[PDB]
């Protein structure tokens, strides 16, 4: 009936402070497929992330990766903020390099 | 000849 | 290795909000090879993508009257259909099957000559469909068409999708206390997706103690993946993982350090 999405938040590339890699935003295991995901930057939306074409695992739960260029920095924090009609508020999970 | 299979309406 | 060519189809009504959109995307393996959105901004394939849209809006809107639903709400109609090959290229099976709202809705069986239907709705398609002999030309279609154009893609993309890639890997080690660890193994850039990543303690699988999460795209076209138990500080050295690819000359044996 509905399936809430799973995420996960990580980088291409092994993170390196100053160089630059992509950060990836992967959301699964949802039902049905209208979902709204963002990347942040210290809090804020970054613009013109790009997105892979819907698809669908075997169980029929559905994915997609969402992705941006990001120079990892000691400072900067990132994030995914993913909403989906089983979420009352939208779900915030923080990158950390070592997940 | 064509890769993308014909679909029948259910 | 063995191959699969797979679509992917997903078709949604939005009332209010114009036709029901239809996305179908192909894959060899782990790797897109096609897509066809009907919101998206050769000829022969193109024509059954767009001759497809027009089914699967046909479909949704018999399966709203199958379940005596209201033309208020929003309804998913997704099918899986294609043909897995041997390391020969021979055939070992079809696929077609369809979910409705996420639920196993009807699929062609292993034969490819017989339907099964979930419920009272989708008997209604397979009698229909077997009124028309479609899963003759579903069969036609998996073992002759299908088939065929995976062996020929398989040859042509060669080089990339007959190349298994291993994953890299290694422990890292993060203490959550005085009195434990997180041991994690990671695997990272891994093609294709399948993967076999466990802990051990004692030589004992530790299944029900081992955090994995799913399997992730890098978006390079490999796969990452890792799995983490909590272990008592001291015990480190008892705990081994274990790491299986297609790309691996051997599986792997790591332990931290």
């Amino acid at each position: 009936i509905q399936r809430t999405p799973k995420i996960q938040v990580y980088s291409r590339h092994p993170a390196e402070n100053g160089k630059s890699n992509f950060l990836n935003c992967y959301v699964s295991g949802f039902h049905p497929s209208d979902i709204e995901v963002d990347l942040l930057k210290n809090g804020e939306r970054i613009e013109k992330v790009e997105h892979s074409d819907l698809s669908f695992s075997k169980d029929w739960s559905f994915y997609l990766l969402y992705y941006t260029e990001f120079t990892p920095t000691e400072k900067d924090e990132y994030a995914c903020r993913v909403n989906h009609v089983t979420l009352s508020q939208p779900k915030i999970v923080k990158w950390d390099r070592d997940m | 000849r064509a890769f993308v299979k014909k679909k029948y309406c259910l | 290795g063995s191959h699969s060519m797979r679509y992917f189809d997903t078709a949604m009504s939005r009332p209010g909000r114009g036709e029901p959109r239809f996305i179908s995307v192909g894959y060899v393996d782990d790797t897109q090879f096609v897509r066809f959105d009907s919101d998206a901004a050769w000829d022969r394939n193109t024509q059954i993508f767009k001759t497809n849209t027009q089914t699967d809006r046909c479909s949704l809107r018999n399966l709203r009257g199958y379940y005596n639903q209201s033309e208020a709400g929003s309804h998913t109609l997704q099918s899986m259909y294609g043909c897995d090959v041997g390391p020969d290229g021979r055939l070992l099976r079809g696929h077609n099957q369809y979910a409705y709202d996420g639920k196993d809705y009807i699929a062609l069986n292993e034969d490819l000559r017989s339907w099964t239907a979930a419920d009272t709705a989708a008997q209604i398609t397979q009698r229909k469909w077997e009124a028309a002999r479609v899963a003759e030309q579903d069969r036609a279609y998996l073992e002759g068409t299908c088939v065929e154009w995976l062996r020929r893609y398989l040859e042509n993309g060669k080089d990339t999708l007959e190349r298994a890639d291993p994953p890299k890997t290694h422990v890292t080690h993060h203490p959550i206390s005085d009195h434990e660890a997180t041991l994690r193994c990671w695997a990272l850039g891994f093609y294709p997706a399948e993967i076999t990543l466990t802990w051990q303690r004692d030589g004992e699988d530790q299944t029900q103690d081992t955090e994995l999460v799913e399997t992730r795209p890098a978006g390079d076209r490999t796969f990452q993946k890792w799995a983490a138990v909590v272990v008592p500080s001291g015990e480190e050295q008892r705990y081994t993982c274990h790491v299986q690819h297609e790309g691996l000359p051997k599986p792997l044996t790591l332990r931290w350090e």
